[PDB]
């Protein structure tokens, strides 16, 4: 087996290999997510297409379980990983508890496999950072933000990848308590983040928003484009 | 350059220069002292003071009933060493089911020591040790050196102003054979304060004295047990 | 030349040279020594120096010659350390296959397996190719005399008059000098040949103590070393 | 020793992989491969760089590689590395029909593939794979499919790409002779060599230098078939005389 | 360029000196040690008000009467504390009592400086921990307060601050503590310190606290009850 | 045993090592095999610097299987290697189909080797170019597996020193019309090109497969074919 | 860079490493033996670093099995390493055979150890030099060192210290071989006081072991009342 | 299942039946129970059948690499400690029952290896379940140095005795001959009865057998 030390103590106590993770996933693709009142919204930003591709497999929104639905940004090969392993555990709550998972519980442990990567030997720590987005046994709205150094946060809304502080600034303006009351407006929030990073006009987007009665269901291009021309 | 950063480089001189940094920790530390006469053998840790809120130190451990070790340096490689010595005392009342004399454990620590310094990405044992033990043959004081060396001295002080207090070793060394409870102390004490600085003093919170002997078992002693052993002073 | 971990370790050079092999080529003239030997018809002799520069030296257990098989001796020049290595691992080698097999192992199998495990050194870094060349004889039921040299690069090559150590390129044109008469002096002589040879090179004519000579013969199959009484026997002839 | 180690997994202060930055650089240099996706069914096509004479070809392919029944690649590399992908992905697409008995799809295929890629890129302290390369296949229900595994594991689904030597103008040049729904499995046979006629330096190709395999459902069955030298010569002169008309 | 273990002239261990090099960089906390019990407040440290604080805390319950505090980087911590959790349930495992504060620093303690890159473990930390632990609880002895230094080294503080405000405010610790101090004088004492080192306005949202009494197990205080100690402020 | 590569990738993105293996075989002794119609004639050049070498030992040209043999062009030590390790994959064949193992299905195998050693650190790769030829399904096979292990069909191809320059003969003069006995005459000539000497038939090791399987040629059976 | 790892051979086919480890002994005091009729004398002079040490302390003198002791030499840390090595094949040989090992033996087996860790960079070769002797009826007097590189060597006589090449010219003439045990322990300490450096070094300790007919193949440290004896002849002839 | 050897003047002869049956009821009346290991060496078989025949293989392609490497011929002796020794390993849990023999540069020899390993040198061994009716021959009419024909003669008169006696051994007779230089072996030596001519005619007439449905797929 390989056994060598990758990641490191510095000066000041810095760590180089988690520090170098970051860079990654601030150079990848703008994900946005507010969590709302009865819906929370969740989008990605696709790089390009011009026809060629196939949408499905460029798709960074996944779905854990029912519940929990979890989208990634930056460099997609480690979340392939991440997913593979997180709806392994998805079962084992079910298993165990014969209750679907919280987005804590989720969390906690895709929290816990980026700690090992940042510190046990011959692994290389993930460049990835998720936003979790899920709903409770009562139907409670959350998120929780996790980080490439094996920590995890909350936010009603915030944004990772390129643009990722320009974005929180225009969260925290805009963000009041008719836009989570209001489908509309908590969707139109969103979108209106995403649009400020593309200078390029259309969608380059795919939105998804993930409700209670009838979960998550993809928001087809022109049920988004619908609510281009309201805000435009 | 590269010398320094592996431990089995050999240096153009022929000794082990991670030795020589392994040496130095223990050099650089807290101030212990140990002594032996015929039927007894007295111990005097100095617990550093770090702050006057916060306790000292804590520089002695309990590792059988006839045998005790002051520790110095590093508290991890310490432990360790201790966890070593606590199941193999054990492992002498299961395998042999007696006391275990002292001049076998200095031997099986030895063994333990030498292993990391002769592979590759295992450092040395950083860790001083003051050994206090009695057996058949009478109390002995045995030294631990970072090192995989094994020594054996009637006294020795391991911490920071070492050189002054080997001085007053050199002294009263003919009058340590016999003593009673209250000499024996009485000249492990000033031993100790002559490491200590000119603006400080030997109190009873800063010191922590183990004793072992014939019919006394190791037992340490608190800031309080060690009241009527300072009047001397 | 030499780029980045060339030379430290074992990789291929920019001429695929293996350095590590190259530097092995003169860790055997550490030694100083010279060793050689020449198989006759009948008979196979080896004849090497036996440096004693310490009186405190006891001549009996300071020796080139090792017992390797009942029918094969030994002589090495090299890294005493390298040398004694080989040794265990030749016994190693031979009695797996009078055990698995079931029966004398010729000189051919037995420097066989002994290149295989010196293979091994050139391909990993982990461990030094050893610097120590096996020189051995052996008489076999058809071929007769054997003589087979394992070197640091895991040649098996079979040589006929044999060479090693410090002189090993100049004792050649000695060696080389032979290809006229019949079969490179093959006589039951041989053994007198043999010592010309570091007597000629080196020009000093040992004395009996300094020489060491194993013998093979078809009226003898087992390895013997000859007393110094023997020695003088064929030193007296010149 | 750490001396000795060339950290091949320590990121690079931009937060890149300096073995994954030059592994692109190889397949650069290496043949140049196309695929398209059609109605009808799928197609492949590879430049020969061995031009010899006296190179013979036992097993009727050369890069072609057959994974399976329902499916086979196309490797642009060094072949070495892409020998040990066709006998993983052929250990993998027979495991499926272990654990399934049905025919693969290519998207789960890809998946338990550039998953492995991957782990040499994290752990192991090892060179990743050389070779990015590309999946022709048909499955029971998003039908025929084509995929680009790059060297990191990062797989996506392409209707018309190009890996390879000149893949960026290659590329380029699909996105406009491309259209939506309207490829037949004859027409698209027609356009592939349009762009090889660009890449490779020669004006004209001998059919040597180039393989095409056609992949398609026949009577409730896949059928994989390499097109033969007679069938190339025959399309490639179809194609020289779109080019005196067009002219 | 070095190995896991490696000494420098002084051998420390460098790894570990750069380890506490990121404490320095972490939130501040203050322990306080009285006859009452322990109060433990810890500055969250808030960056942006979108930001859900109920979500993050830095003080866990691990016994009944044990709590827990930590400072620096998170990530190691939420390992150990699952790991101490385990040790609690050990002692529950044999000697069916309430694990002893003494012993679960102690326990806790050996954990640290567990590496290597050779032949160690098939998996294990190829750095030692850069987390600073405070752990407090009552027991038969009465309350206690430790702390953990990341070379392993544990020890018995009355008030201790580690953190980015770590200096200058152990000076300020010593003139404001006493032994007739209550827990409510405690509390109130340790907040006006730490109003000092924040650069931002102490309420009762971005502080946390914890108290651990000898007749009431460990609880916390919520934004109610928060907030009458900032009102007295 | 070092587990990270000790062959790694450059910026240009060709690997450095097995660049650097062609210069091995290109210093190593030249071998010239020919596909014909009947079979395959191997005839590669031994060479010994003095009479003192026994030749009656080492043979550059050993039997692999009944049916297939080895000839190489490289450094004899990492020969050795590969024959232990072409005959014991023969005999996974042997032992599991009963049958005769195809010269496509061992070369193969063999190319999986080769690469085991250039990724995988502690090891380095080959510096051997062998050149296996095997006689099954009534089809003669010559094949050249690179020390990068990319296995090429050819059918009269050139090693050792001067490699270029082989093909140039070859590819001069070259019948698909050649039976077994014509095409040992053409497999000297090649190496008859620059020998840098004078060849004798112990500074030469011919061997053929065919119907008859594989096998070696004597010395005294040489001489009859060195007349011309 | 050719000195830091434990594999490399230089340009000259030298391992620099045994070298290296090879100084560690010419760095140690002088322990020193010699070969007599009836057995072999083993001795060590035992530098005093303070006189806070018991007497007895640092003991160079191995008791490796009944017939065989050991004289260590160079670093006490891989002297005690080889120690317990040694008794491992002490302990396995009479349990396969059931014999006391030979010395010729044991001399193979520990020369396979120490150049095990030459062989590989991952280990520290050990310097230390160590001598080992042995008495019985079939080989009688056998004494035999182990190199820091694992060479074995027989020899009549052995010189180890800070002075080598010097003590071994007093070693040069003794005429041993017509004297018998109890004879050589003056021949032993007269060489030992007249190597000490009173410059550098002051105080040493005379530590004397021997196997004999007397001892009946046994391995035991001199009694006091012949160690006496030393300063009672070999000082007075240093005058 | 019977097989028997004997060492004549310039080389050994062995022998075995064609029969090979499962339980009381006949299986393969083709079975060849001698086989191949080398050129200059072939081994007989009896007890369990696939035992013996990968253990045979197991072992042949041992002396392959043997062979191979050392370029001469593999000796008897040599296979001989291969079986005891594999044997040995299994504690008796293989029940095979080998008979090894041939002509190596020492000379004929012919050993019989028996389950547990135990191994013994004879100038004539039988094995298998008739292996007491044909050693009974073997007691009478051995000379030693007999000749070639004279060899052929014994063994096929020991065969045939324990196949008109023992129930599990007929159907065919089966005998090899290796000498220093030439090698016979004839399959079908002796056939000691043949299958009665049939009298009457069971061929049924086409459309005799009722079909309910079927199916046809043309191929290349």
């Amino acid at each position: 087996s390989y056994d060598r030390a990758i990641t490191v103590f510095s000066p000041d106590g810095h760590l180089f290999q988690v520090e170098y993770a970051q860079e990654a996933v601030k150079k990848g693709s703008t994900a946005v997510g507010v969590r709302g009142r009865d819906i929370v919204v969740l989008g990605v930003e696709k790089k390009s297409v011009a026809k060629l591709q196939d949408e499905r497999t460029v798709r960074k929104i996944c779905a854990l379980d029912d519940n929990v639905c979890m989208a990634f940004a930056g460099l997609t090969a480690d979340a392939r990983i991440v997913i593979n392993r997180a709806r392994v555990e998805c079962q084992s709550h079910r298993l165990t508890v014969e209750d679907p998972v919280t987005v804590e519980y989720i969390t906690r442990y895709i929290a816990s496999l980026k700690q090992r990567y940042t510190q046990s030997n011959g692994r290389r720590p993930f460049g990835i950072s998720a936003l979790i987005v899920g709903f409770d046994f009562d139907g409670t709205p959350r998120l929780y933000q996790t980080d490439p150094s094996g920590t995890y946060h909350a936010w009603k809304a915030n944004a990772i990848g390129r643009g990722a502080k320009s974005v929180r600034e225009f969260l925290e303006k805009n963000y009041t308590d008719e836009a989570i009351e209001t489908d509309d407006l908590t969707i139109k929030l969103v979108i209106k983040a995403l649009l400020e990073v593309v200078q390029s006009g259309g969608k380059n987007i795919e939105l998804a928003v993930m409700r209670r009665d009838q979960s998550l269901k993809i928001l087809n291009p022109e049920e988004i484009e619908k609510y281009v021309a309201e805000i435009e | 350059n590269q010398y320094d950063n592996d431990v089995t480089v050999w240096s153009p001189q022929g000794r082990i220069h991670q030795i020589e940094y392994a040496m130095e920790a223990v050099k650089q530390g807290s101030a212990t002292v140990g002594l032996k006469s015929k039927t007894h053998a007295v111990l005097v840790a100095l617990k550093r003071a770090q702050s006057e809120l916060a306790a000292h130190q804590k520089k002695i451990l309990h590792v059988d009933n006839h045998i005790g070790i002051s520790i110095a340096g590093l508290t991890a490689d310490a432990r360790l060493l201790c966890n070593f010595m606590r199941q193999e005392c054990l492992d002498s009342r299961f395998v042999f089911d007696r006391p275990l004399p002292v001049s076998r454990l200095v031997s099986l620590i030895g063994s333990k020591t030498q292993i990391p310094t002769q592979r590759y990405g295992r450092r040395p044992y950083g860790v001083g040790l003051l050994i206090a033990g009695y057996d058949d043959m009478g109390p002995h004081i045995f030294q631990t050196c970072p090192s995989a060396n094994y020594f054996d001295c009637r006294a020795m002080s391991i911490g920071a102003r070492s050189q002054s207090a080997r001085t007053y070793l050199e002294r009263h060394m003919s009058e340590f054979m016999e003593c009673n409870l209250n000499e024996l102390v009485k000249h492990g004490l000033r031993a100790l304060r002559e490491t200590l600085p000119a603006e400080q003093d030997l109190t009873t919170k800063n010191v922590s004295i183990g004793i072992v002997g014939k019919d006394l078992e190791f037992t340490i002693y608190d800031d309080d047990d060690v009241s009527p052993f300072l009047e001397g002073l | 030349s030499s780029a980045g971990f060339d030379r430290h370790i074992t990789i291929f050079s920019p001429e695929g040279r293996l350095y590590q092999v190259e530097y092995a080529f003169k860790a055997i003239n550490q030694g100083g020594l010279t060793s050689v030997a020449v198989r006759g018809k009948d008979c196979a002799v080896i004849v090497t120096q036996k440096k004693v520069p310490d009186k405190l030296l006891d001549s009996s257990t300071v020796t080139h010659l090792f017992k390797i098989t009942e029918n094969i001796g030994c002589v090495m020049t090299g890294m005493t350390a390298d040398s004694r290595s080989q040794v265990q691992r030749a016994r190693y080698e031979a009695a797996n296959w009078k055990y698995k097999y079931g029966y004398e192992i010729p000189v051919d199998m037995l420097c066989k397996r002994i290149a295989d495990i010196s293979q091994v050194y050139t391909q990993n870094a982990e461990m030094r190719p050893l610097g120590c060349c096996m020189i051995l004889i052996g008489i076999d039921e058809e071929q007769g005399p054997q003589v087979y040299k394992c070197d640091p690069a895991g040649y098996y090559c079979g040589f006929k008059a044999t060479a090693a150590g410090v002189k090993q390129t100049e004792s050649t044109s000695f060696l080389e000098k032979k290809v006229k008469k019949k079969f490179d002096w093959t006589f039951e002589q041989t053994v007198e040949t043999a010592i010309t040879c570091l007597s000629t090179v080196l020009s000093i004519d040992f004395k009996p103590s300094e020489i060491e000579v194993g013998v093979v013969t078809v009226e003898n199959p087992k390895f013997r070393i000859l007393t110094e009484a023997e020695i003088d026997a064929h030193l007296v002839a010149l | 020793s750490r001396r000795y180690d060339s950290r091949t997994t320590i990121f690079s202060p931009e937060g890149r992989l300096y073995q994954v930055e030059y592994a692109m650089e190889a397949i650069g240099h290496a043949g140049t491969c196309l695929g398209i996706l059609a109605n009808d069914g799928v197609l492949l096509a590879a430049e020969r760089r061995n031009i010899h004479k006296l190179l013979d070809e036992v097993f009727f392919s050369e890069k072609i590689y057959k994974l399976n029944e329902d499916m086979a690649c196309s490797v642009a590399g060094i072949t070495s590395d892409a020998n040990v992908l066709t006998n993983e992905l052929r250990l993998i697409a027979q495991r499926y029909l272990l654990q399934y008995q049905e025919p693969i799809p290519c998207e789960q295929l890809v998946t338990a593939l550039c998953d492995i890629k991957q782990a040499y890129t994290q752990f192991g302290g090892k060179r990743p794979f050389g070779v990015s390369l590309l999946y022709i296949g048909w499955d029971k229900h998003y039908g025929f499919q084509l995929y680009q595994s790059d060297p990191s594991g990062n797989y996506g689904g392409w209707k018309a790409t190009c890996i390879g030597n000149n893949s960026a103008a290659a590329v380029s040049m699909l996105k406009q002779d491309y259209k939506e729904g309207e490829m037949t499995l004859k027409s698209a046979l027609a356009l592939a060599i349009k762009v090889l006629n660009k890449t490779m330096d020669v004006s004209k190709l001998s059919a040597e230098k180039v393989e095409i395999a056609t992949l398609t459902r026949e009577n409730g069955k896949t059928v994989i078939r390499v097109l033969k030298q007679k069938e190339v010569e025959q399309l490639i002169k179809k194609h020289e005389e779109e080019e005196a008309k067009a002219e | 360029d070095r190995g896991v273990n490696t000494f420098s002239p002084e051998g420390r261990l460098f790894q570990v000196e750069y380890a506490i090099e990121a404490i320095k960089l972490g939130s501040t906390a203050i322990g306080i040690q009285t006859s009452e019990g322990v109060c433990l407040a810890v500055e969250k440290r808030i960056t942006s008000p979108l930001m859900e604080p109920s979500s993050i805390e830095k003080i866990v319950e691990i016994d009944a009467h044990i709590g827990c505090a930590m400072s620096g980087l998170i990530a190691d911590a939420k390992t150990l504390i699952d790991k101490a959790r385990v040790e609690t349930q050990n002692h529950w495992f044999t000697y069916n009592e309430t694990m002893t504060v003494e012993s679960v620093t102690q326990a806790v303690s050996n954990l640290a400086l567990q590496f290597g890159e050779e032949d160690a473990d098939p998996g294990a930390m190829s750095r030692p921990f850069g987390v600073a632990l405070l752990f407090g609880g009552v027991d038969e002895k009465g309350p206690q307060l430790f702390h953990m230094d990341p070379s392993g080294t544990f020890v018995q503080c009355d008030a201790r601050a580690i953190g980015s405000a770590s200096e200058g405010a152990q000076s300020s610790l010593q003139e404001v503590y006493h032994k007739s101090m209550t827990l409510k004088e405690a509390i109130k004492s340790s907040l006006i310190i730490l109003k000092q080192v924040m650069e931002e306005k102490l309420n009762a949202t971005n502080i946390e606290l914890a108290t651990v009494q000898p007749g009431q197990n460990f609880h916390m205080f919520t934004k109610e009850e928060l907030e009458e100690v900032i009102k007295d402020i | 045993g070092y587990s990270f590569s000790l062959t790694t990738f450059s910026p240009s993105g060709k690997l450095v090592q097995i660049e650097y293996a062609l210069a091995a075989v290109a210093g190593g002794a030249p071998s010239v095999g020919i596909k014909a119609a009947n079979g395959v004639v191997l005839a590669t050049e031994k060479k010994q610097k003095s009479i003192l070498y026994d030749e009656r030992s080492v043979h550059k040209v050993e039997p692999i299987t009944k049916h297939i043999g080895l000839v190489y062009s490289g450094m004899g030590p990492d020969y050795r290697v590969l024959v232990h390790r072409a005959r014991k994959l023969a005999q996974q064949y042997y032992l599991v189909y009963q049958e005769p193992i195809p010269t496509a299905q061992l070369v193969q195998r063999v190319a999986s080797v080769m690469q085991e050693y250039t990724q995988s650190g502690g090891v380095r790769p080959f510096g051997v170019s062998l050149l296996i030829c095997g006689w099954n399904e009534g089809r003669p096979y010559l094949f050249q597996s690179d020390p990068s292990g990319a296995y090429f069909a050819w059918k009269a191809t050139a090693m050792g020193k001067n490699y270029v320059n082989g093909k140039t003969f070859l590819e001069k003069r070259y019948n698909e019309d050649l039976e077994l006995e014509d095409a040992i005459h053409t497999a000297i000539l090649t190496l008859k090109e620059s020998f840098e000497g004078q060849m004798t038939e112990d500074n030469i090791e011919v061997g053929i497969c065919n119907e008859a399987g594989f096998r070696r040629l004597t010395p005294t059976e040489v001489k009859d074919y060195l007349a011309a | 860079g050719y000195d830091l790892s434990a594999s490399t051979f230089s340009p000259d086919g030298r391992v620099f490493q045994v070298e290296y480890a090879m100084k560690a002994v010419e760095n140690s005091s002088t322990a020193i033996g010699i070969r007599c009729k009836d057995g072999v004398v083993f001795g060590v002079e035992k530098l005093v670093l303070s006189k806070l040490y018991e007497e007895g302390s640092n003991k160079r003198l191995f008791n490796v099995d009944r017939h065989v002791g050991m004289a260590v030499a160079g670093l006490l840390a891989d002297a005690r390493s080889l120690a317990d090595i040694a008794r491992e094949e002490a302990s396995n040989f009479r349990s396969n055979f059931g014999y006391n090992i030979p010395l010729k033996h044991l001399a193979d087996r520990v020369a396979m150890y120490v150049h095990a860790y030459t062989l590989y960079s991952a280990v520290r070769p050990f310097g230390c030099s160590f001598m080992l002797g042995s008495y019985s009826v079939n080989d009688g007097a056998q004494l035999y060192m182990i190199d820091p590189s694992g060479v074995s060597y027989g020899y009549w006589g052995c010189a180890i210290g800070k002075a080598r090449q010097a003590a071994k010219t007093e070693i040069e003439k003794l005429q041993m071989k017509e004297m018998t045990c109890r004879d050589i322990v003056k021949e032993v300490a007269k060489i030992i006081y007249i190597v000490h450096d009173e410059v550098k070094d002051k105080a040493f300790e005379l530590e004397l072991s021997w196997v004999g007919e007397l001892t009946n193949g046994r391995h035991e440290i001199v009694p006091k009342d012949i160690r006496e004896e030393a300063e009672k002849y070999a000082k007075e002839s240093l005058k | 299942t019977t097989i028997a050897g004997v060492v004549y003047k310039d080389g050994i002869v062995l022998g075995a039946d064609t029969r090979a049956t499962e339980g009381m009821v006949v299986a393969d009346k083709n079975c060849s129970k001698i086989h191949f290991i080398s050129p200059n060496i072939y081994c007989c078989g009896a007890g369990t059948a696939a035992d013996t025949d990968m253990t045979t293989q197991l072992i042949s392609s041992n002396l392959e690499l043997h062979s191979l490497s050392t370029g001469r011929l593999p000796r008897v002796v040599t296979a001989n400690r291969m079986l005891k020794q594999m044997l040995f390993r299994y504690q008796g849990y293989i029940g095979a029952a080998l008979v090894l023999g041939g002509v190596d540069v020492t000379g004929p020899h012919l050993y019989s290896i028996y389950p547990h390993g135990s191994t013994d040198k004879l100038p004539y061994v039988t094995m298998g379940s008739g292996s007491l009716a044909a050693m009974a021959v073997f007691e009478d009419k051995f000379r030693p140095d007999m000749e070639e024909e004279e060899a052929k003669n014994l063994v096929s008169e020991a065969i045939a005795a324990g196949i008109f006696n023992d129930l599990g051994s007929g159907s065919n007779i089966d005998l090899c001959v290796i000498s220093k230089n030439k090698l016979d072996f004839l399959r079908p030596y002796t056939v000691p009865n043949k299958k009665g001519t049939r009298l009457g005619r069971y061929r049924c007439e086409k459309g005799t057998t009722a079909v309910l449905t079927e199916k046809i797929t043309p191929l290349e």
